[PDB]
């Protein structure tokens, strides 16, 4: 029975690391890709915008999507809410990358300590991602976001635009991060047996 | 506290603490190369392909 | 261009549910004494 338990724990740890890498990929993709919100048929102008970046159409029956925004230059971000959300998502990405780095500590440190360290760090990454997703809609009342989506938009008011794949993938990342944190906690408390 | 583990017995350790700082050099042998490699992987993917 | 986002959201929700269900399988292997 002991060898079965050891094999199961080792396999679950390896799969947990694999899913941690997958969640890190998800966090990087949602942080980079600007597809959090998208135009609709009723939208006066075509375009989209992420945490910090935003592309808008000129409006001449052609794409001509002028793209502006960059986290590296906070001036270009439309609103303070967008800046805060981008910062929180970056902090979550830094935390999960930190745990992926701390995977190396399994060589030297006790397995329970490393498991609980990534448990807490993944928990903090999940909370940071929640804070970013909660603060990001506050900037929808920005003048450029209102100009693109329309006058109906506002704080926690989607209006004419639609949520695109990046936002839902971020929500999935929140769920996966909380789950990985709990899994790491139970793995750390279980390896002692 | 079903496992009898409270928010100080299950989640956070609060055990002893550090003590094993003498072998802290051994951690940096693998920690520093990994973080820089991880930094390069997403630094170059972010600028070359994703955006 | 068809300015609709359903197949994109469909595949996104599909892969998300797949990863989530894999993690629930991890719980199933874990909590089972
Ligand atoms: C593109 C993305 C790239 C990201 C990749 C980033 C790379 C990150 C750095 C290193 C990863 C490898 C670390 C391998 C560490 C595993 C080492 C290990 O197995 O340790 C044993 C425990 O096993 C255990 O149950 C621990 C099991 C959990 C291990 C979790 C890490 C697995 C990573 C495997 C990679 C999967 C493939 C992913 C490629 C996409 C016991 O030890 P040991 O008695 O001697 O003393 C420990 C102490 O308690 C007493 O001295
Ligand atoms: C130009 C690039 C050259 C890179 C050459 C790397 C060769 C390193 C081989 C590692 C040899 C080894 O395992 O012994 C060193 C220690 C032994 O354990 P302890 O004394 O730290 O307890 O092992 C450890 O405990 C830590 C080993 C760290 C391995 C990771 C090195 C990463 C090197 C890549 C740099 C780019
Ligand atoms: C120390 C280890 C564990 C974590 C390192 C975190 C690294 C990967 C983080 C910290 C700051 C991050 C950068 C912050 C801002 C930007 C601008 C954006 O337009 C593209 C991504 C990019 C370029 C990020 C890439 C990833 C990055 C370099
Ligand atoms: C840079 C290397 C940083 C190493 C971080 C500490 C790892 C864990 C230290 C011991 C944990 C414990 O109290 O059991
Ligand atoms: C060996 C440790 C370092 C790990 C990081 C390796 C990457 C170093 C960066 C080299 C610059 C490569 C430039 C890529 C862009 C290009 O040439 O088109
Ligand atoms: C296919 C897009 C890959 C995005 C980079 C993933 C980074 C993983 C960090 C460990
Ligand atoms: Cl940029």
């Amino acid at each position: 029975y002991h060898e079965h338990y050891m094999r199961n724990s080792r396999a679950i740890g390896v799969l947990w690391a694999i899913f941690t890498i997958c969640f890190a990929i998800i966090n990087v993709v949602v942080f980079i890709q600007p597809y959090w919100v998208g135009d609709s048929v009723s939208t006066p102008k075509p375009g989209y915008f992420g945490l910090f970046h935003y592309c808008v159409g000129s409006g001449l029956a052609g794409r001509e999507l002028t793209c502006r925004g960059s986290f590296t230059d906070f001036s270009t971000i439309p609103s303070s809410a967008f800046k805060a959300a981008a910062f929180f998502v970056l902090l979550s990405m830094v935390l999960i990358l930190g745990c992926i780095t701390c995977f190396s500590l399994f060589f030297f440190c006790n397995t329970a300590t490393v498991y609980k360290i990534c448990a807490w760090m993944q928990l903090l990454a999940a909370l940071c991602l929640v804070l970013g997703c909660m603060i990001f809609p506050d900037g929808w009342d920005a003048e450029t976001i209102r100009d693109m989506c329309g006058a109906k938009t506002g704080k926690y008011s989607l209006g004419d635009c639609s949520v695109r794949w990046a936002y839902i993938l971020a929500i999935i990342g929140i769920l996966n991060a909380l789950i990985l944190s709990f899994l790491a906690f139970v793995l750390g408390n279980r390896q002692t047996d | 506290c079903l496992d009898g583990k409270d928010c100080a017995s299950f989640f956070c350790c609060f055990e002893d603490c550090h003590i094993r700082i003498a072998k802290m050099d051994s951690y940096a042998r693998i920690f520093f190369p990994t973080a820089f490699c991880l930094f390069n992987l997403v630094y170059w993917v972010s600028y070359l392909y994703l955006g | 261009d068809s300015r609709d986002y359903s197949t994109e959201l469909s595949v996104t929700v599909a892969v998300g549910a797949s990863l989530l269900f894999l993690n629930i399988l991890a719980f199933a292997a874990l909590y089972y004494k």
